[PDB]
Formats: structure tokens, C-alpha cells, sequence
RNA sequence: AAUU
DNA sequence: TATAATCGAGCCGGGA
DNA sequence: CTCCCGGCAAATTGT
């Protein structure tokens, strides 16, 4: 078919590498690929040098290098192994008293390898590292809110590798300065770095007040020896002040390079701000055995110039993206890298006191377990290391993307309020003001924006166009906030003839503020409407009508969208779907030109211009991190001629590679019956019987066979007390067969354990005993299928100990996972969506012969009820309606971009050519208006719809024209008494399946303290009946229900047990007893030694332990 | 669990429903052979020192008495559905 | 209603040398329009046999007597050279939409259950125009447009159609 | 899920949801019904849910 | 981290 | 059982 | 005043 694009704007530059973020991010910091000799001091070459050399003997570094991977990434996933390479490191002990000079390469471990999607496989799981935004390292000037009229100006270095300095005036006029939540005055600081009055009132005098607040008698009376250790016994008392001593402390504090590190970004930002030069990282050095500065100075007379009112000082906004920065892969991870550095430094000098001073070499003076447990710690249990969200190729896309302000180094959620969740004015280009989170996490995780990247210091820069004089260059600068707000930038849409600005008058922004401006004034001008929102935002088409707060939901649903069989894309696009599927690798596309050689379900073969047979295996049915099915199929044939970069496979929720998150389907939008209820969805059973909406889902079953102390677990066909039913479809190990339809109940895996000490009890030998089959060493501990669950088998995987290539846990023989499979129809409560926030779960499925239709016999496929646009205001849905219909008849598809898109004139054009095939067809065919079209058409010119006084015909296009046709109701045959909105939508269906939710418990497991029953489905849960829900009975004063709701469907053990007695004998269910967490709650207030005593009206004390507890 | 302690109180009543139906001499072997009293499954040559017999006789007993159980079982099919 | 292709023992394998899924081809035997001209046949089973570079249509499938492809040229799976295609798909008379977990129709161990589509009707719409006998007027006229798949016909849909109704007008007899 | 057809003081409530909240209680009525022997039978029956009538 |  | 080793490394309200 | 301790919605799921 036809597709057919929209818009004016030309874009001079394509979305940059989506994964950058995460794919360059770790490539700089491993530099793998780069020869030695040659690698950048940065990342883990960085880190190396920090740790080195180790004094004490000394330790220096070498090199380093990474091996090749023990396992490829298929592999690991199998095994539940972590992709990785080994590292190396060549060291050289030098012996300082002696000369001797040993030299091995020695083994720090593993480090975890990022794949080609940027994904990490961490224990067999994929996962990402999601970036972090947070204060940027630099010097900083804020107002005091206490006192209006003063400042304070803080040093801040990276997280973790320094303090927060304040430099606060204190109204007794003296400059303090606070380090480690204890302050003193700043000029004892100023002495010890060698500055004298000359220098200091020379220097600063030139603010009258304030250099006053400085000069104190008693400390220019010490050298800054007596300074030094003056200052020291200030800050650590009990610590006695030996001169060594303080030299150490205050150096580890400031000068040490190793100790305190600013940012290179740091340095940047306090190089600009005070207009000085930073020789390092570091607030001061140690430089010709004494301390030399560096910083203070210059933020000390900032600081005085700015509370005098001297022009070219300015406080910092702390929200403004200039002084907030990204952390990426690369330098999270580097930093549980120097932690992890630090730790085996300690234990090298630990090593270089005891055994042998003199016979060591760097192999025996080096562990490595403290290097490997801080990565493993980073990619295990970090706050930003997140198990993939693979549920279709956006959801993984959009995870990558992600920017998050929480995590080990970063607000709290009970510690962060508006200002940080607040969308800033700089935001713009950079991070997306529409796709957060709603609830609780609102504002903290928020995604990069289309275009923006981070640069090296970490500032997201956003694209814009030059424009000198009036012409709009081609050449696109990435810009910081910083220095964006210097200049005027125009709006992308302003008009253009050439590279020439074609209107008088143009809409600009200053500061984010916006302005109208004269061609003269333009400095930049955007590259596009897509820059200013993230990937989510910008598949909504029709964005400009929708109200934020349901855009938002429409971005966040398409993460949720499960991959369908039959998955299409939408018949209006926005133009990015193709770059989302080419980005996200779940498509295959050609290396070079070339012609096909072989197509297989498994693999296609390609025949390159280098003569070169390469071949491409293919994804099928693999199980995603979120049981969607990542299936790739092929869509070349055999012999086909193929350019470089054409499409090869299709992937997951991919057609013709455009991204398919969902199907077209054929809406009527109107009320049903109340079907269409508060949000709920009617849905034409058609759509079942063609397989829409349709998805393949895989459950993962596991089960492992163990040593006991009793003896060994055994997998085996051999089950006591079993059918041949019941193990009608396991092999002969025990194990399920490859396609066996299996239903709950059913067994997996077949399995033995041996019963315990209490085996079987007296009454239970005596039985078997009567029925001579005397009781059996082992009791049936088979793995079975849960409640619900249940499909197809479609894998195994076996593995025991003593095979060759597996080694398990301790005491774990063999291990067996069975991988099973279902095809889901689409059903009642399961949930859609479209793209503009529109959700709602499927409350009826009608029979195509109950469904609203059109006149030549055309049902249509889903009811959406219009009471749920009003309020939303998300509008977009309605035209996305209309360009729809148009479409169905035209077999056509579009592309209209965000804010530059189809607009009404464009549309109607389009319907009026669609209502010449809806109707023309029928009166060449030998058919007139109908009876019920004219009685539709009588009610809607009193409706104001259609011209009083023209042809049935020309009325019915006037209606069609604004995307309402005549429809009838297949019940009646009867029409809707007025023209009704129909059209093709684009609708998901989402991750969210009643299959899954729904749950019911009678009895089950309990929890070991409380007696309490468990929480979740998959535990068998109860539900919790909580404080609140115990307010409702209260307020309904349902005492009675309330109590058994504490007590018999509970922990009240004695009481649940005869309640169930009770129901299975006919009989009512008892008066309840004591709850069990009262007698745990009894017992715990003895345990602190308070005597709790239950007593009667006479006040004597009532045993509620009957007995059990008193000698 | 509610089912389980539902379920060997039912198993201990039945039990002693037919026990009872046996002699007490030879209700009181089957019980010191099984372990449902004193928890230990007795010797044969044991149950011969306290009723004082030949351990051939006390494994007659046993038989007779399992073999008449039985019967009662085939019967009133009471026991049949706790064997799972 | 069910399919067993040889060497595949369930829904979500895949053929070497087949472009097609098995899921895939599935969906279009989903498609196949059998018409059984003996009336008293409820039930056959189609067998095709394919190999090497050839793209099997419904054509393909063995000629079974009293059995007519109303669709011979529908696509069914592209073999590439080595490939080997051979199955039997049970075809069946019955009513209305029934899915396949609900049937779990299977021949043998290894078959796949279909969901069936038993209707032939794949289109109905109704026109009413105005008409009159001259004298009056508000007269109706009615035209029924009626598409189908070829195994019943247009007009024979119509006569069960009646039919259907007319027995139904029946249950109206005896009170109670 | 919205049920239009439902009186005010109905709710559609899932059979596979009644089956397991009411257990103890269909236990008896199988019992009643000579649909099972006994009680622990019938709990048997309803294991397996290829076993349900 | 999700859903309401 | 014996060279000698000798001091660590988040905002808010309310009540003493 | 300053500091020190106590608070800061519910149910559900998922690796």
C-alpha cells in the first residue's frame, strides 16, 4: 500500500545512535579495543593510576589487558553465567632499600562485558545500568535564606570523593567555613595555606566591610605550622596533635589527589565561574613541603564582590542543566572499579608487614576478592543495575534511555520534594517533559531526550542550526544549557524559503523565555519538533492535541505493549518507527549488497559481493525477561537481491521493519449498552477468529535435585502412589516430553525425596499395612504446575553434575528447567491501549452479528465510549480517526510528524477521495440511498451536521467529511439514530493479563512467626485485610465478620482449624480463639522484660498459653 | 495445615474404629508392632515376652489379625481414601 | 480443525528448509475453503507431500473424491532446496466459531489443534429502498447482498437461513 | 469488569475463583451428591483440573 | 520498579 | 609457648 | 533558641 508523509519542516540531521548513551559510555571506559600504549587517562586507565603506586616495598602498574570472553552470550544466559572478560594487570614489585625488581602479570578477576544492544548479562539475566543525573562537581553560590542580603558558596567534588564545603559570612562579619558539619572561622584555613595579611588585605581590601570579617590578630601570630596543628585539634578532638599527624589529615582532606577528586568537569565548571586555573583536581597541594592554594582564594573573592552588588556575579541556579550532569555506564561503573581498587591497595600493605619481607613477588602480594566483590556488588545490588525491560524492543530502547536522580549518590524518595521533580526551562532539547512516571517516582526518572547527547564532562547538549544573517546554515552545534542561554533561538517551524527565513516575525526563545524576534536577531534556530521530547513521546502522533497528563500515559503504555503474532504498525506514524526497530537490533538488515542464498524458518544465508557465504542465525520463540516472545521471522526469499541495509528478518513487534506494537483495528466510537462503562472496551469477536491481538507467552519452571542428610533427591519416573495417568507424558528420566499439552496439577518434574527422621507415623504404617504395600523409603516432591499456568512444552534443559562443561552449587546433583509455552487469545479483563492514553480493559466480547456495522455490511471491530475524551482532552485519538477512515477506503498509511503534521484542510481532501470508493462503488453496483440513511440524515440536519436542501449523497459526504458515517445496529437492523464517529485506530494490547492477576485462596501456607497466611499469588497468598479495610467492617459495625477476619480465616490456629472441620461436616463454624500474634505479641513484650497479663473481671490473670508455659 | 490436622484426626478415628472390632489380645500386638504405642515397632520376639508367647506365635496373630482387618476393610471401604 | 505435520511435535516449531513458521502455516491452512459435495461426509483428511525449491499452494494437497479446493492457488509454505513438507490436515463440517481449546480435536499424538471458522458467510448487508404498487407509498423494497467462500452459496445461505427462522417460529406453539 | 446486565446487589464472580473460595463448603454438597465417596476424595478431584465434571 |  | 613488638578508623513538629 | 526523637496513604506485582 500507499504511505503517504506529511510536513514541511526538513530536518538536517538524523536522530544520533539511540544506545549512545550506553554503548560509547563503556566502550571509553574499557578501551579494550585500544593498544596500551595509546589509551586516554580515563575509566579504568584512570582508575589504575589512582590506586598506583602503593607505597607501604612498592607496588607500580604496568598495563592492563581483557581477555576474550569464556563464554559467548547465548551461553551464558543458558548456564546463568555473567558475560564477561578476564582482567589482567602487569605489575612490578620494586624492593626501595634493596633495587630487586620482580615482574608478573597478575589476575584481578572478571569484568562484566556490555553487548552490542548495550544490555549486561549479569547471572544469566539481562540487565541495564540506568544513567544518573546529579550535581555536578564545581563551585556553586547560593542565597542565604535566612538572611536575605547574603550568600554562601559551596565547593562541591564528585560523590564520594570529598566534602561539601560552606563558605558562610556570619553576622558577627567573620568568614566561616563548615567541613564535616563542624564550622570555625575561615581565616585559620587561610594562614595554613602561607597567605599573610600583606597578601590577604592587599587582596580582598577592595570590599570594605568584608575583608574586616577576615582579619584576625591571634592567627597571623602562628606560622602555618602553628595554624596546621591549631586547625587539626579543632576538627578531630581526642586525636593528639602530632605534626605528622595533621600534615596527613588536612593533605587526605585537600591536596590528595587520591583522596579528594573534583570533576574534569569540576575543574571546567570552577575554571569559569571564578575565571581561574585549576593545575588539578584538587582544592590545594602539597608542593615544596608545604601547602600551596588553589581554590579558596578565588571563591573567597567571589563571594565578597557578589554580596557588595559587583556586577558580573550571579547566583547559581541549582536545577539549571549547565550544574546538573549525567553519570553513564562507563563512570558509575569506574567508581565501584577505584573502590574496589582501594580495597586490594589495604590489602597489599597488610601483605608487606607479615610472612617473608624479603621472598615476594606481586603474585602473592596481591587478592583480588576485594576487586571482584565490588563489581559483582555494582552489577548485583546496585540501585541502577535493573533487570531489562525486554517485554517488546521499545520497552529495552526506552530503559537505556532512562535518567535517574535516585541511587548511591542521589535523593531518597522521602528526601526529595518539588524542585527537582519540577520540569526546568532548561530541559528543553535535553531531558523529555512528558514521559516520567506517574506516583510516587514523578520526576525523578525522566529520559533523554531524541536528540540530545552526552557529551565527555556529562552535560546533555541538544542540537541546533546556525543562522548568520537571515540564512539558516546547515552545520548543527550540540549545546550545553550553559551556553545555549546566551544567544536568541528561533522555533523550528518558523517559515522558510530556501535557507533563507521567510516571515517578518519570528518566535524565539532567551533563556527559555519566549520572545518575538526580527531575522536580524536570530542567532540558532531548533533542527526539529522531535528534540524537544524523548523516543515514547515522539511515536504519538497527533501530539499537539493531546493534553500532557494522557500523553504521558500514552508514552509509558507503549513500553507495556506485548508482542502479537500478527503485530502491524499503526496506519498513522510519526516517522520514527523504522529507526526505533533499525536501533533496537531486534530486526536483521544486510552488511553489504549481496543476493540470498538460502531462507529457513532458523537461518537465512547471504551471498555478499566479497564472494563470502555468511550466514545469519535466527531468534525463534526465545523466552524475554518478561515471558514475551522474542521471535524473529524471515522476510527475504531465496534468490532475492538485497542492498546494504536492507531488511533481512523481522523482529519482535516488527513489520517490514516499521515498529509493531499493536494492531489497526476498525473503531466505532459511541456508547454500547453500558459495555463501554467507565472506560471499559466491547470488542467484535472477529477479531479472535483472525488471531488479532494474539500473543505467544513463555513461563520458565525450575527444579533442582539436592544431597540431604537423609540422602540424595532423585529425579526419576518413579513416583510413590502415582497413575500411569499421572506420568502418562514424562519420559524416561521423569521429565516432561517436548509438546505435551500440560494443565495445573500436572507433573513437570518428576522427583524423589527421602522422608524425614518422623517418617511415616505409626498411623500411617498400620494403614499401609493393611493394604500390604508397606511404606516406601521417599515421598513425591515432584515439581508440578502452579494453579492457572500451564500450554505446551516446548524446551528442557538437564543439568546434572558430572556432565561435562557444568559444575552447580554446593550439594545440588542436577538441575531441570522446563520451558512451557501458550498462544493467549485476546479475553475478557485483559487491558488496550492506543497511544494517546486511552486504556481500558475488555468488559464484552460481542458476536460479529451483534456488532454495530456499516451499511454495505462491514462490522466493525471495537467500541470505544466517547465519554472518555471530554474530560481526558486527548484529542489526538479523534483525528488519528478520521486520517484512519480515509485510509481504510484509500488502502493508504501515513506519516504525520509531531507539531508539523496533517492538518484539517489535508484531511478532509483525503476523506472526500475515500467517500468517492465508499459510495461511487455502490451506485455503479446498482444501489441507492437507503430508507435508514435518509431517517439518519433527516436527525442530523436538525443536528446542525448537514446542509438543509442538498442530494442524500451530497449530505452523506458532508458527514463523512467530519469522520461520522450512517452505522446500524446488527441487533435491530434499526440505524443509530445520528452519524457516528468510525475509523481505523491503533490499539496495544498490554502486558497487563487477568490470566496472570487472578487469584483465589481457601487455605494454605502460613508464615513461620506469625501463623499469618502468606502474601501473593505465588506463594498462594491471602490478601491483606489491612488497617483500612478493618475501619470499613468497624464502620458497618460487622463485628462478627470482623472478628473471624482476626481470627478463624487467620492466625488463630485452633479456631481456622475447627472452622474448616466445621464446613467439611455440615456443621457452623466455631467461636473463635486467641489470635497467635497476640501470644507473639505477649512473649515479645517478655522478651523486654514487661509482664503483659490477660485478667477477668476479678482481676485475677487469665492463662491464654493454657498451661503450656507456666512450670 | 487446617486440611492436614482435619485429615489425621479423621485417619486416627477410623483406626481405632476398627481396632476395636479386634480382639483385645490381638488389637493390642498389631498396635506394639506398628508403633502406635510407645512409638517403636517391637520385635517379635518383645510382643512374646509381654503376652508371654512364642514369637511363631505373635506373628500368627499379626496375620490373622491384618488378615481379618482386611476383610472389615473390603467391607465398609472406611480406610481406602487415606491412602492417597 | 487439526494439523500433524511429520517431525513436529507442537505449534511453536519451525521446518528446515520451510520460510514459514509452523505457527504461520497454521494461520493460512486457517484459510482453506473445502467444499464436500457428498452430504453425508462430516469428516476427511487431506495429505500433502512437498520437497525441494517449490512454493506448495492449496493445489498440492492429494485429490480426495467428493472433496473440491474451492482456493487452489492460496500460498501455504515456501520450500527452499532440501526442504521436506508432509502433513495431513483434518478438515470438518460445523457450525459457528469454535476455538481450538475448546475442540482439542487431535488424530495423533503429535497434532495441533485448529481453531475452526466453520461459517461459509463471509459478508451479509441489506439494503431498503423505497418502492410503490403506484397507489401507495413508504413501500419497501429489499435487497439482500450475500458473499461467501464457495463450499455453500450465496443462495443456499439464504434457504438455511429461512429455514433456520422458520423452524425457529415453530417453538412458539405449546404454552404453558 | 463492567457487568450492565447485573441487579444492585449482584457481582459476576469467576467459577474457577468460587471453586477454590468455596472449597471447604463443595466439599460437602459432593459428599450430599453422591458426586464423591467422602470429603478427602473430593478434594482429590479437584486437584487435577482435567479431573473437573 | 510496576498497576489502581 | 620466648628477637622485639605498647592509644582506631530529608523535611517537620514537638518537648527538655 | 538548640537539639534530639518521633512521624511521614493503601492494596498489588515483579527479578
Amino acid at each position: 500500500m500507499e504511505i503517504k508523509r506529511f510536513g514541511r519542516i526538513r530536518e538536517v540531521i538524523p536522530l544520533p545512535p539511540l544506545t549512545e548513551i550506553q554503548v560509547e559510555s563503556y566502550r571509553r571506559a574499557l578501551q579494550a579495543d585500544v593498544p596500551p600504549e595509546k589509551r586516554e587517562n580515563v575509566g579504568i586507565q584512570a582508575a589504575f593510576r589512582e590506586t598506583f603506586p602503593i607505597e607501604e616495598l612498592v607496588l607500580d602498574f604496568l598495563e592492563y589487558r581483557l581477555g576474550e570472553p569464556p563464554f559467548p552470550q547465548d551461553e551464558c544466559r543458558e548456564k546463568d553465567l555473567t558475560y564477561q572478560a578476564p582482567l589482567y594487570a602487569r605489575l612490578q614489585l620494586i624492593h626501595k632499600d634493596t633495587g630487586l625488581i620482580k615482574e608478573d602479570e597478575v589476575f584481578l578477576g572478571h569484568i562484566p562485558l556490555m553487548t552490542e544492544d548495550g544490555s549486561f548479562i549479569i547471572n544469566g539475566a539481562d540487565r541495564v545500568i540506568v544513567s544518573q543525573i546529579h550535581r555536578s562537581p564545581g563551585v556553586y553560590f547560593t542565597p542565604d535564606p535566612a538572611r536575605p542580603g547574603r550568600y554562601i558558596a559551596s565547593i562541591i567534588p564528585l560523590p564520594k570523593r570529598g566534602p561539601w564545603i560552606d563558605l558562610e559570612v556570619e553576622p558577627n562579619g567573620v568568614v566561616s567555613m563548615k567541613v564535616n558539619k563542624r564550622k570555625f572561622p575561615l581565616v585559620l584555613l587561610l594562614r595554613v595555606l602561607g597567605y599573610d595579611q600583606e597578601t590577604l588585605a592587599r587582596e580582598l581590601g577592595a570590599y570594605g566591610e568584608l575583608v574586616q570579617g577576615l582579619m584576625d590578630e591571634s592567627v597571623f601570630a602562628m606560622r602555618p605550622e602553628e595554624a596546621l596543628i591549631r586547625l587539626f585539634t579543632l576538627l578531630r578532638p581526642g586525636d593528639p596533635p602530632k605534626r605528622d599527624k595533621a600534615v596527613a589529615y588536612v593533605y587526605g582532606l585537600i591536596a590528595d589527589p587520591r583522596r579528594y577528586d573534583l570533576g574534569e568537569a569540576g575543574r571546567y565548571k570552577a575554571e569559569e565561574k571564578l575565571g581561574i586555573r585549576l593545575s588539578g583536581r584538587t582544592l590545594a597541594r602539597f608542593e615544596d613541603g608545604e601547602f600551596k592554594d588553589e581554590v579558596f582564594l578565588p571563591t573567597l573573592r567571589y563571594l565578597f564582590a557578589l554580596t557588595a552588588g559587583v556586577p558580573g556575579h550571579e547566583v547559581d541556579d541549582i536545577d539549571h542543566l549547565g550544574n546538573r550532569r549525567i553519570r553513564t555506564v562507563g563512570e558509575l561503573m569506574t567508581d565501584q572499579f577505584r573502590v574496589g581498587l582501594a580495597r586490594l591497595a589495604r590489602g597489599v600493605r597488610e601483605r608487606m608487614l607479615m610472612g617473608s619481607e624479603d621472598s615476594l613477588t606481586p603474585a602473592k602480594l596481591v587478592n583480588s576478592r576485594p576487586l571482584e566483590a565490588a563489581i559483582r556488588e555494582f552489577f548485583s545490588r546496585s540501585q541502577l543495575s535493573q533487570f531489562k525491560d525486554e517485554t517488546n524492543p521499545l520497552s529495552s530502547l526506552r530503559h537505556k534511555r532512562r535518567i535517574s536522580a535516585l541511587g548511591p549518590g542521589g535523593l531518597t524518595r522521602e528526601r526529595a520534594g518539588f524542585d527537582v521533580r519540577d520540569v526546568h526551562r532548561t530541559h528543553y532539547g535535553r531531558i523529555c517533559p512528558v514521559e516520567t512516571p506517574e506516583g510516587a517516582n514523578i520526576g525523578l526518572i525522566t529520559s533523554l531526550a531524541a536528540y540530545a547527547r552526552v557529551d565527555e564532562l556529562g552535560f546533555i547538549r541538544t542540537p541546533y542550526r546556525r543562522v548568520v544573517g537571515g540564512v539558516v546554515t546547515d552545520e548543527v552545534v550540540y549545546m550545553t544549557a550553559t551556553e545555549e542561554d546566551r544567544y536568541t533561538i528561533a522555533q523550528a517551524n518558523t517559515p522558510l524559503e530556501g535557507n533563507r527565513i521567510a516571515a517578518e516575525r519570528v518566535v524565539a526563545r532567551r533563556k527559555g523565555e519566549p520572545v518575538i524576534v526580527s531575522p536580524e536577531e536570530v542567532e540558532f534556530m531548533d533542527v526539529s519538533p522531535k528534540q524537544v521530547f524523548s523516543v515514547n513521546t515522539n511515536l504519538i502522533p497527533f501530539l499537539e492535541h493531546d493534553d500532557a497528563n494522557r500523553a504521558l500515559m500514552g508514552s509509558n503504555m507503549q513500553t507495556q505493549a506485548v508482542p502479537l503474532i500478527r503485530a502491524q504498525a499503526p496506519v498513522v506514524m510519526t516517522g520514527l518507527e523504522e529507526r526505533v526497530v533499525r536501533d533496537s537490533l531486534a530486526a536483521l538488515y544486510a552488511e553489504e549488497d549481496g543476493e540470498v542464498a538460502k531462507v529457513d524458518g532458523n537461518r537465512i544465508v547471504v551471498r555478499y559481493e566479497d564472494g563470502r557465504l555468511v550466514e545469519y542465525p535466527l531468534r525463534r520463540f526465545y523466552r524475554s525477561n518478561q515471558g514475551t516472545a522474542l521471535d524473529q521471522r524471515p522476510r527475504v526469499v531465496v534468490g532475492q537481491r538485497v542492498r546494504k541495509g536492507d531488511l533481512l528478518a523481522d523482529g519482535p513487534a516488527s513489520e517490514n521493519g516499521f515498529l509493531a506494537l499493536g494492531q489497526n483495528v476498525l473503531v466505532a466510537i459511541m456508547p454500547f449498552d453500558g459495555y463501554n462503562f467507565e472506560d471499559a472496551i466491547v470488542i467484535s469477536e472477529e477479531l479472535l477468529k483472525r488471531d488479532f491481538y494474539t500473543s505467544i507467552h513463555i513461563e520458565r519452571y525450575e527444579i533442582e535435585a539436592r544431597d540431604t542428610k537423609l540422602g540424595p533427591e532423585r529425579i526419576t519416573r518413579d513416583i510413590p502412589h502415582l497413575s500411569e495417568a499421572a506420568l502418562r507424558d514424562l519420559d524416561e528420566e521423569g521429565v516432561v516430553r517436548i509438546g505435551a499439552e500440560v494443565k495445573p496439577g500436572d507433573i513437570l518434574v518428576g522427583r524423589t525425596s527421602f522422608k524425614g527422621e518422623s517418617e511415616p507415623t505409626p498411623e500411617e504404617r498400620l494403614l499401609r499395612s493393611i493394604f500390604g504395600e508397606k511404606a516406601r523409603d521417599v515421598k513425591d516432591t515432584s515439581l508440578r504446575v502452579p494453579p492457572g499456568e500451564g500450554g505446551i512444552v516446548v524446551r528442557t534443559v538437564r543439568l546434572r553434575r558430572g556432565d561435562p562443561g557444568v559444575e552447580l552449587k554446593p550439594g545440588v546433583r542436577e538441575v531441570v528447567r522446563v520451558y512451557v509455552a501458550q498462544k493467549r487469545k485476546l479475553q475478557v479483563g485483559d487491558k488496550l491501549a492506543n497511544r494517546h492514553g486511552n486504556k481500558g480493559v475488555v468488559a464484552k466480547i460481542l458476536p460479529v452479528e451483534d456488532m454495530p456495522h456499516l451499511p454495505d455490511g462491514t462490522p466493525v471491530d471495537v467500541i470505544l465510549n466517547p465519554l472518555g475524551v471530554p474530560s481526558r482532552m486527548n484529542l489526538g485519538q479523534i483525528l488519528e480517526t478520521h486520517l484512519g477512515l480515509a485510509g481504510y477506503f484509500l488502502g493508504q498509511r501515513y506519516i504525520s510528524p509531531i507539531f508539523d503534521g496533517a492538518k484539517e484542510p489535508e484531511i478532509k481532501e483525503l476523506l472526500a477521495q475515500a467517500f468517492e470508493v465508499y459510495f461511487g462503488k455502490r451506485k455503479g453496483e446498482g444501489f441507492g440511498v437507503d430508507k435508514r440513511e435518509v431517517e439518519v440524515l433527516r436527525r442530523a440536519e436538525k443536528l446542525g451536521l448537514v446542509t438543509p436542501g442538498k442530494t442524500p449523497e451530497e449530505q452523506l459526504k458532508e458527514l463523512f467529511l467530519q469522520g461520522k458515517v450512517v452505522l446500524y445496529d446488527g441487533r435491530t437492523g434499526e440505524p443509530i439514530e445520528g452519524p457516528i464517529v468510525v475509523g481505523q485506530m491503533f490499539i496495544m494490547k498490554l502486558y497487563h493479563m487477568v490470566e496472570d492477576k487472578m487469584h483465589a485462596r481457601s487455605t494454605g501456607p502460613y508464615s513461620l512467626i506469625t501463623q499469618q497466611p502468606l502474601g501473593g499469588k505465588a506463594q498462594f497468598g491471602g490478601q491483606r485485610f489491612g488497617e483500612m479495610e478493618v475501619w470499613a467492617l468497624e464502620a458497618y459495625g460487622a463485628a462478627h465478620t470482623l472478628q473471624e477476619m482476626l481470627t478463624l480465616k487467620s492466625d488463630d490456629i485452633e479456631g481456622r482449624n475447627a472452622a474448616y472441620e466445621a464446613i467439611i461436616k455440615g456443621e457452623d463454624v466455631p467461636e473463635p480463639s486467641v489470635p497467635e500474634s497476640f501470644r507473639v505479641l505477649v512473649k515479645e513484650l517478655q522478651a523486654l522484660a514487661l509482664d503483659v497479663q490477660t485478667l477477668d473481671e476479678k482481676d485475677n490473670p487469665v492463662d491464654i498459653f493454657e498451661g503450656l508455659a507456666s512450670k | 495445615s487446617p486440611v492436614d490436622a482435619a485429615t489425621q484426626s479423621l485417619l486416627s478415628e477410623e483406626l481405632e474404629k476398627a481396632l476395636s472390632k479386634l480382639s483385645e489380645r490381638e488389637a493390642m500386638v498389631l498396635k506394639l508392632r506398628k508403633g502406635l504405642i510407645d512409638g517403636r515397632e517391637h520385635t517379635l520376639e518383645e510382643v512374646g515376652a509381654f503376652f508371654g508367647v512364642t514369637r511363631e506365635r505373635i506373628r500368627q496373630i499379626e496375620n490373622k489379625a491384618l488378615r481379618k482387618l482386611k476383610y472389615h476393610e473390603s467391607r465398609t471401604r472406611k480406610l481406602r481414601d487415606f491412602l492417597d | 480443525t487439526s494439523v500433524y505435520i511429520e517431525d513436529v511435535l507442537h505449534e511453536f516449531s519451525t521446518i528446515p528448509g520451510v520460510k514459514e513458521d509452523v505457527v504461520e502455516i497454521i494461520l493460512n491452512l486457517k484459510e482453506l475453503v473445502v467444499r464436500f459435495l457428498n452430504p453425508s461426509l462430516q469428516t476427511v483428511t487431506l495429505l500433502l507431500k512437498a520437497e525441494g525449491p517449490k512454493e506448495v499452494k492449496a493445489r498440492d494437497f492429494l485429490p480426495v473424491a467428493d472433496v473440491e479446493i474451492m482456493n487452489p492457488d492460496l500460498h501455504i509454505a515456501t520450500l527452499e532446496e532440501g526442504g521436506r513438507l508432509n502433513m495431513e490436515v483434518r478438515v470438518d463440517r460445523g457450525v459457528g466459531y469454535v476455538p481450538a481449546e475448546k475442540h482439542g480435536i487431535k488424530d495423533r499424538i503429535n497434532a495441533i489443534p485448529v481453531d475452526a471458522v466453520f461459517s461459509p458467510v463471509r459478508r451479509v448487508a441489506f439494503q431498503v429502498e423505497d418502492t410503490r404498487l403506484g397507489q401507495r407509498t413508504d413501500l419497501d423494497k429489499l435487497t439482500l447482498r450475500i458473499w461467501t467462500d464457495g463450499s455453500v452459496t450465496p443462495l443456499e445461505a439464504l434457504n438455511q437461513a429461512v429455514e433456520i427462522l422458520r423452524e425457529h417460529l415453530t417453538y412458539f406453539s405449546n404454552p404453558q | 469488569v463492567v457487568g450492565p446486565q447485573l441487579k444492585l446487589h449482584q457481582c459476576g464472580l469467576p467459577k474457577r475463583m468460587a471453586l477454590e473460595l468455596f472449597k471447604p463448603f463443595l466439599l460437602k454438597k459432593m459428599e450430599e451428591k453422591g458426586i464423591a465417596p467422602n470429603v478427602k476424595a473430593a478434594r482429590r478431584m479437584l486437584e487435577r483440573q482435567r479431573d473437573i465434571k
